[PDB]
């Protein structure tokens, strides 16, 4: 019944909405626009209520806006409604667009939560102490304060690809995830550019959490500057440095560090007072294991002959991950027996390969 | 834009040669000015400091 | 670095712009800071790597071998140290004079310190030698910094006049 | 080429075609963006055009990495040819 | 080819090009610096030399202070018959 | 349901009001003159430059007025120079709005600066920093130094004259960098409010030639806008140092970006006014040129101190956690080595979790011990 | 228009989690160049302050302290001791280091700075309001004891009449409040889980809390009266 | 409407009203740089037959997952979202994945691997998440990527810093891939013959899954795929394939075909579009010839 009641509340809304008198006002300000108008690009900006403007075809004319809205609701470099005569600015015109920067997972809340990724806890304290915790920003706040971001290691797809996005989803920021062989590029300067506009981005979109995985390339300093070392390499780092040791923050913009190279970094570009926190995944011991066992091992489907110390006890300290692909080609067993419900054998054979 | 014209009036044969800076009218393509070579461009940026005034008092020893 | 640009030969050009209205103001000296710059053909046929600097400098040389006889066109180029040579870059027409500037000896560098030392308001504590015996083949300004620095520092001592302690104080600061 | 046609049978060559070869591969700006169009049409006209062969695709190359696959994509730049032999 | 024809109807002309490592030369990576620019420019001389253009009674004088500076296939006869010397 | 409707049927008639509301002083007021007056206004300004079909403006296209047309075209149309004797026009040139020289100066002035600059600066300055005091716990030693660099001749120009002297023109940072480092350049940039130009140099190498060249020249042209400002250079590493990669010979150009900032930091630049900073992690790593004097004359450290030092600097962090008044933060500071005015956070804003774990308001000395052990511990770098 | 002007500055009081808007919308209200927003939404921001004040324009405030006016200088002293007034940093961080910072460039600023700082150190510098409380219930007692201080508290600025106005908000002002009781009821030894600011004795300090402890009815932040399990049973 | 309109779209603009006089066909859309969209790909897996164990690994590694990936859903697993074919090089091996991909019914890419990491910054990068994007689009797609994978018609034989680079590249796309999307029937063909090459965190779950690889074949596989080839080419009897076949030795499918282009090269040069075996068993040894030439 209500629900009726709610439509048309839905439905008037719509209408009050639309009725946006003020409308003939509204045309009459529009009606002073006058029609159709001209794209064209900012370039810089006076008090003037003149400003000349940046074109494809070039013109450059100095220009008003006509003036409702504003100047400073835009920046020098922008495209704005320009009329056809002087290409008089009619006002604020997105130039909306901006969807790249250089390469990135485009994410928030992701998928990955801790829940789903396997029992990690003991590291999941450090990525959410460090970062969930004052993502919360209630306790934070008494805290008087956060580091920045985690340092990764251990293996991706289990400890540290699947942490990556539990805080991740868990904070519920903007989850920016890079590799650094994802930037270069092999030229000098873009890199940090590369980062920019990431950092574009991470300055932007606040709240984020920035990921970063496998520095093995930007990230060495090697021992020289010179004699074949491509400056790129700090060149970019650097700059990444530069944005990475010029924020911290109080639980908005995370960072997060995924690599097995670790030395490979400047201390600074750790530079504790920031960077606090080394997570590293380890071959899950045989409860942690278990741990993780008991849930990738029975959201697979299986007969009972299947047990987790059937499974457990019978390994070399695998991967969390390797729980999942032992499962995984396991099912792929059965499914080669064509089969929706999987023995205990198909677990070992999966293992033994895999 | 290249146009022919009957050399105009306000030039000289001698004047005239390629490569040159002209007064033309813009639209008749009429040459109207022979004219010096004089803001091809000095690339501004081009910093002259027309012979400044420093001693060899200024740092001594060389 | 001007002469470095984006368009193709733009430096040529500009060196040919920078050739040229100079010639008009020939009598004239064409300073160049750090010649390498634009002084490293490389050895190669990669050298389109840079063409700007290359070429600019070919196109230099071939300015630079134009003429011989103009005075009119002084060229006046300065390095740390170059990195090619040329006999272009020694020529009777091209650049015809490899000019050391050998970082100065201590009187000399007394004979320096003394200009900046000169503007500079003294008591005559002063004794420059002992100056510029301690220090050790100052450019002129690192004279001048010790000038310099002895000024803020006799600031610091209240000193109007500056001293041979408030240089040995800019001294002291540290010049390594 | 479609004069070639026009005049079919003929011969399209091409000097040592790698000027063109390499398109931008990046934002190059200008003189870049056209080799782009032009290979670009080149393809469009090698991958999209009859096999009724009147007229012939050939180039020089003294160096052919400049190049891409999409000359070399079958049905277009069959035959490769290389003037050497010890 | 205004050089070339000019030239070509006011042979003989002698055609001498300064230090030609800008405009010729193998260039780096042979990646695109405008270097697209150069290698066509490098190979225009390539196209009017290694093509049936001709020297009819305008000749060209190649110049490099470094020969080895210089795109192989320039130094080719067809290109080139003679690489001077200037010890 | 049936309750929660009641409040949802609350929801639609509330905001019919405002739908009845609105609708009714629209009536009243009945948009045309904000702009149609600014607009026609304007339009006479839209005109004045629509005549003769016509702070970076680079472009005047001010267009085709022939007797005349008073403009400069830096562009692929129709290039244009007023000069060549004497020509101006009375107040402006020509039109577009645009009367001027574009950006490439032909003649002087003419039309007052139409000018300046394309790509804004692409590097971007922020005046006034948020840092005064920020980072200026336990850097004393240094800013003692900068505030001679920086702050008096900034504050008292005059005594470096009454001198006969200037402050130091240039000056090295290193250590961990931008840690408070850039920060503390930003605190006496802010102190003093003079202009801080924070120019990494990571912006200065880029796809391109002449690049930072272009900036730098565009950097010492709005230095000296900005005057009695500070030029702050984090990544003097960036462009690199002092190298042979020249022998290689791609670099050069990169070499040239700093021997660019070298050849005009040099000769015209005011440093007295404008400020030129570096910071680095290598001050190893530096091509001389720049640590010449009149160039780089005062050379410091970012630093590290003593325990002593430390404790302030904890002590002056802390402030912002609740923190347990009877430990000594000269007690943390004795355990620990001497580490980073960013670094001794890590006692301090790891103790907040600590304080949190332990559940403290105030956290304990142990959770500072531990937090020194497990954050220099979890270094192991 | 003119207490059109007004229109959103009731509007900081309702007000709710949102309360929303203010915060957000509040530092677009008080830019506005008419002073009779910039006078008011500075007193407006207050019990959005304590329960959703701005959190950038706490430092713009210091910038237009003179801007147009040394009014808005006297309220951005003035208003940041209200916002500031026992709420303190936090949520309002840039407001109250700036009167931390405030001191004397007048005897009025230093009268109007000691009381700010005053203002500041209202309640120890531990306060809140907001008028609805966990009970699931709004609070009309002081919702009367507000608008009243709109018309009022106007001792410095526009509608000005005198200073006795300052105090008419304490109908509702509380402190920051962890009201935590035991199984009795006068008060006595009880406890939580941990605040900032220890286990919570009857009625001890902290605000917003969602502790380990069961309240009695539909257990909230703020007030909560404790109850514990059989076998582990305590007044705490 | 504005809501009908799209971006980029061909239409009738009122010249010089600047106002749309109607819409045309909007023209679109793929792009180069060697991250370029070849889009659902043709050939059929019989073509290289006798390798069909690997095939139906692959039916199984793709065209199940492919064509009901609910299959493994229901088995409740995560399907292989890249795949890998390890062994004998060059029958053609594109043809291996085409013909699946064709089957498939998905977009198959090829992109230059190095293409993403390159001197210029960022264009080598930018194109990563352009690859990533459209490859979702035309999803079900799937991606090969060029100039890595060893099963031998592609090979390049990878690179040590320059593909692991852009496998990398590939790995957190194919961990992207991983990521909130969990778009699968998306899948990375990376069918190599040498992994070594590469970072073995490729073989990790959710990258390559199921880790299925080649094997060399013979001259009953040339013979199929010679009377596979020479099934093309025109022909004319007394033939027996597989004698060709057995002069065939170190031949490879793709190989085969040169022969049968041979033999007719013979037979055109002999004027035939009637082949003999005899020309085959010729172009055995030409071929035979540049086989065992460079």
């Amino acid at each position: 019944a209500t629900a009726e009641k709610l439509p048309n509340i839905y439905p008037s809304t719509r209408c009050k909405l639309k009725l946006l008198k003020q409308e003939e006002e509204k045309k009459q300000l529009e009606e002073i626009r006058g029609n159709p108008l001209s794209i064209g690009t900012l370039e810089e900006i006076i008090d003037d209520d003149h400003a000349i403007v940046t074109s494809p075809t070039m013109p450059d004319y100095y220009v008003s806006i006509l003036s409702f809205v504003d100047k400073e609701l835009l920046e020098p470099g922008c495209s704005v409604l320009l009329h056809h005569k002087t290409m008089s600015i009619v006002g604020v015109l997105q130039d909306d667009a901006d969807p790249m920067v250089s390469v990135m997972k485009m994410d928030k809340s992701p998928t990955e939560s801790y829940s789903d990724i396997g029992g990690l806890e003991s590291q999941i304290q450090e990525i959410k102490e460090s970062v969930e915790l004052p993502l919360t920003h209630p306790e934070l706040y008494e805290e008087m304060g956060p580091p920045k971001g985690v340092i990764l290691y251990g293996a991706p797809g289990t400890g540290k690809t699947l942490l990556a996005k539990a805080v991740a989803n868990q904070t519920s920021a903007t989850f920016l995830r890079i590799v650094g062989s994802e930037l270069i590029q092999k030229y000098l300067g873009d890199g940090p550019r590369l980062c920019r506009q990431i950092f574009k981005v991470a300055g932007e979109n606040a709240p984020s959490i920035v990921f970063i995985d496998e520095i093995d390339a930007i990230g060495t300093k090697r021992y020289d500057s010179n004699s074949g070392g491509e400056r790129e390499i700090q060149r970019t780092m650097l700059e990444l440095l530069n944005q990475l040791d010029g924020f911290d923050d109080r639980g908005d913009v995370k960072v997060i560090m995924a690599t097995n190279k670790i030395e490979t970094l400047d201390p600074a570009l750790i530079r504790p007072g920031r960077i606090d926190r080394k997570i590293l995944f380890e071959n899950p011991d045989l409860s942690t294991k278990k741990k993780i066992l008991g849930i990738h091992t029975s959201k697979m489907n299986l007969s009972e002959d299947v047990n987790l110390e059937t499974l457990v006890t019978t390994k070399d300290d695998l991967s969390g991950a390797d729980i999942q692909a032992m499962c995984t080609e396991a099912g792929l067993l059965a499914l080669r027996e064509r089969r929706m419900q999987v023995t205990a054998e198909d677990f070992k054979q999966a293992k033994e390969r895999v | 834009q290249t146009v022919f014209l009957p050399m105009v009036g306000l030039v000289d044969p001698d004047k005239l040669k390629p490569n040159d800076l002209v007064g033309v009218n813009k639209d008749s393509y009429l040459i109207l000015d022979t004219l010096p070579s004089e803001f091809d461009s000095r690339v501004k940026a081009m910093e002259v400091d027309e012979k400044p005034t420093e001693t060899y008092s200024d740092v001594g020893g060389l | 670095p001007q002469l470095v640009q984006m368009y193709i030969g733009e430096g040529a050009k500009l060196v040919r712009d920078a050739f040229a209205l100079a010639k008009e103001k020939a009598p004239t000296i064409i300073f160049i800071d750090e010649l390498d710059a634009i002084g490293t053909k490389r050895f190669d046929s990669e050298k389109s790597g840079d063409r700007e600097v290359q070429r600019t400098m070919l196109e230099l040389l071939n300015q630079l071998d134009g003429f011989s006889s103009d005075d009119r066109v002084k060229v006046l180029a300065a390095t740390n140290r170059v990195d090619v040579l040329d006999p272009a870059l020694l020529r009777s027409g091209r650049l015809d004079r490899k000019i050391e500037f050998p970082l100065p000896s201590e009187d000399s560098r007394a004979q320096i310190l003394q200009i900046h030392s000169r503007k500079m308001t003294t008591d005559d504590d002063i004794n420059w030698q002992e100056l510029a015996r301690s220090t050790d083949e100052f450019n002129g300004a690192q004279l001048k910094a010790v000038t310099v620095e002895a000024g803020m520092i006799a600031l610091r001592n209240g000193q109007s006049s500056v001293k041979h302690e408030d240089f040995v104080e800019g001294i002291s600061e540290v010049q390594a | 080429f479609r004069l070639a046609r026009e005049n079919a049978p003929s011969i399209i060559f091409i000097d040592e075609v790698d000027s063109i070869a390499t398109k931008r591969f990046d934002a190059q700006t200008g003189s870049d963006r056209e080799v782009q169009r032009i290979l670009i049409e080149l393809l469009t006209q090698m991958d999209g055009f009859d096999q009724s062969t009147n007229v012939k695709v050939i180039m020089a190359t003294n160096r052919a990495d400049t190049l891409d696959p999409a000359l070399l994509r079958p049905g277009r730049l069959d035959r490769k040819i290389e003037f050497p032999s010890l | 080819r205004e050089m070339f024809a000019y030239a070509k109807e006011h042979e003989p002309c002698i055609i001498f090009m300064d230090e030609v490592d800008a405009i010729g030369g193998r260039r780096f990576s042979e990646g695109t610096s405008a270097d697209r620019e150069i290698q066509r420019t490098l190979m225009e001389l390539l196209t009017q030399m290694d093509g049936f253009d001709n020297l009819g009674q305008t000749k060209i004088i190649m110049a490099t202070n470094r020969p080895d500076t210089l795109d192989p296939a320039l130094l080719r006869p067809g290109r080139l018959d003679r690489k001077v010397e200037i010890p | 349901d049936d309750k929660i409707v009641p409040l949802t049927e609350g929801d639609i008639q509330v905001l019919k009001s405002y739908g009845a509301a609105p609708y009714a002083a629209k009536l009243k007021q009945t948009n045309d003159l904000k702009d149609i007056e600014a607009r026609i206004k304007e339009k006479a300004g839209v005109k004045e430059s629509d005549t003769g079909l016509a702070h970076p403006l680079q472009v005047a296209r001010c267009t085709k007025i022939i007797k005349a047309k008073y403009v400069i075209n830096l562009k692929q149309i129709a290039k244009f120079v007023v000069g060549l004797g004497e020509r101006v026009s009375p107040t402006d040139i020509e039109e577009g709005m645009r009367v001027g020289v574009d950006r490439s100066k032909y003649n002087i002035e003419l039309p007052l600066p139409p000018r300046i600059d394309p790509s804004v600066t692409m590097m971007t300055v922020e005046e006034k920093p948020d840092v005064t005091y920020s980072d200026v716990g336990g850097c004393k030693d240094q800013i003692e130094k900068l505030r001679e660099v920086v702050e008096l001749p900034l504050l008292s120009p005059e005594r470096f004259a009454t001198l006969g002297i200037d402050p130091p023109k240039g000056i090295l940072l290193y250590g961990p960098p931008g840690t408070g480092k850039t920060l503390c350049a930003r605190a006496v940039a802010n102190r003093t409010d003079a202009t801080f130009i924070r120019v990494i140099g990571s912006e200065l190498v880029q796809k391109y030639v002449g690049e930072g060249a272009r900036m730098v020249r565009e950097l010492f042209e709005m230095a000296r806008t900005k005057k009695a400002c500070i030029i702050f250079f984090d990544e003097i590493d960036a462009v690199g140092g002092a190298r042979f990669d020249d022998g290689a010979g791609g670099d050069n150009e990169v070499q040239r970006t700093m021997l660019e900032l070298i050849t005009q930091l040099d000769g015209f630049d005011p440093r007295g006014n404008i400020k030129v900073m570096f910071a680095t992690n290598r001050p190893n790593t530096l091509d001389p040129a720049l640590l010449r004097p009149g160039r780089i004359d005062r050379k410091v450290e970012f630093s590290l101190p003593d325990l002593e030092g430390r404790a302030n600097i904890f002590r002056i962090h802390s402030k912002s956690m609740s923190v347990e008044r009877g430990i000594r933060w000269e007690l943390i500071s004795r355990l620990c080595p001497n580490s980073t005015g960013a670094e001794l956070r890590s006692v301090c804003t790891e103790a907040g979790m600590f304080a949190i774990r332990a559940r403290r308001k105030v956290a304990t000395e142990k959770d500072f011990l531990k937090a020194v052990d497990k954050v220099i511990s979890g270094y192991k770098k | 228009l003119a207490y059109a002007v007004l229109g959103i500055a009731l509007i900081a009081l309702g007000e709710d989690i949102g309360k929303e808007m203010s915060l957000r919308h509040f530092g677009h209200l008080m830019h506005y160049g008419n002073e009779h927003i910039r006078r008011m939404v500075p007193l407006a921001m207050g019990i959005v302050s304590v329960s959703d004040p701005q959190m950038k324009v706490f430092d713009t405030l210091t910038r237009f302290s003179h801007d147009a006016d040394l009014e808005v200088s006297m309220n951005s002293i003035f208003a940041m001791g209200l916002c500031g007034a026992g709420t303190n940093n936090a949520r309002l961080a840039q407001l109250l280091r700036q009167l931390a910072s405030y001191y004397s460039r007048e005897q009025d600023a230093l009268f109007i700075t000691r009381l700010a700082q005053g203002l500041l150190h209202l309640g120890k510098g531990t306060m809140t309001m907001d008028v609805f409380n966990d009970a699931h219930v709004l609070n009309k007692v002081t919702l009367a004891s507000i608008l009243t201080t709109a018309v009022g508290l106007v001792s410095p600025s526009f509608m000005l009449k005198h200073h006795q106005l300052f105090y008419m908000l304490n109908a509702g002002i509380r402190p920051k409040f962890i009201l935590a009781l035991n199984d009795e009821g006068e008060p006595i030894k009880v406890n939580v889980r941990v605040g900032q600011p220890v286990l919570l004795n009857h009625g001890e300090r902290a605000e917003l809390e969602t502790d380990e402890y069961i309240s009695y009815t539909s257990h909230i932040e703020g007030v909560v009266i404790l109850k514990k399990n059989p076998d582990y049973r305590e007044e705490e | 409407n504005v809501k009908d309109l799209k971006a980029s779209q061909r239409v009738c603009l009122r010249s010089d009203s600047y106002m749309l006089h109607k819409v045309l066909e909007n023209k679109a859309d793929p792009l180069v740089s060697l991250m370029m969209v070849e889009k659902v790909p043709d050939s059929t897996y019989d073509m290289v037959g006798g390798l069909t164990k690997q095939i139906k690994e692959i039916k199984e590694v793709i065209e199940l997952p492919v064509k009901h990936p609910e299959l493994f859903e229901s088995l409740g697993i995560a399907q292989p979202k890249g795949v890998i074919l390890y062994g004998p090089p060059g029958t053609g091996k594109t043809l291996l994945a085409r013909a699946v991909a064709h089957h498939t019914d998905c977009k198959f890419i090829r992109v230059s691997g190095a293409e993403l990491v390159q001197k210029y910054i960022g264009e080598g990068s930018r194109m990563v998440r352009e690859l990533f994007v459209m490859a979702r689009e035309h999803a079900p797609s799937i991606i090969f990527m060029d100039e890595i994978d060893s099963i031998g018609s592609t090979r390049v034989e990878g690179s040590g810093g320059g593909d692991s680079e852009v496998q990398r590249t590939m790995l957190e796309l194919l961990n992207q891939l991983d990521g909130f999307e969990t778009s699968k029937n998306i899948k990375i063909i990376m069918a190599t013959n040498r992994l070594d090459i590469l970072d073995p965190a490729l073989l990790r779950p959710g990258r390559i899954d199921r880790k299925i690889e080649f094997p060399p074949p013979s001259v009953a596989a040339r013979a199929e795929i010679l009377r596979i080839h020479s099934r093309k080419m025109n022909l004319t009897r007394g033939i027996n394939l597989r004698k060709v076949a057995e002069k065939m030795n170190g031949c490879s499918g793709a190989d085969v075909k040169g022969v049968c282009t041979e033999a007719g090269m013979y037979a055109l040069r002999e004027r035939r579009i009637h082949v003999t075996q005899e020309d085959f068993e010729l172009a055995v040894g030409k071929v035979m010839n540049k086989n065992q030439e460079t």
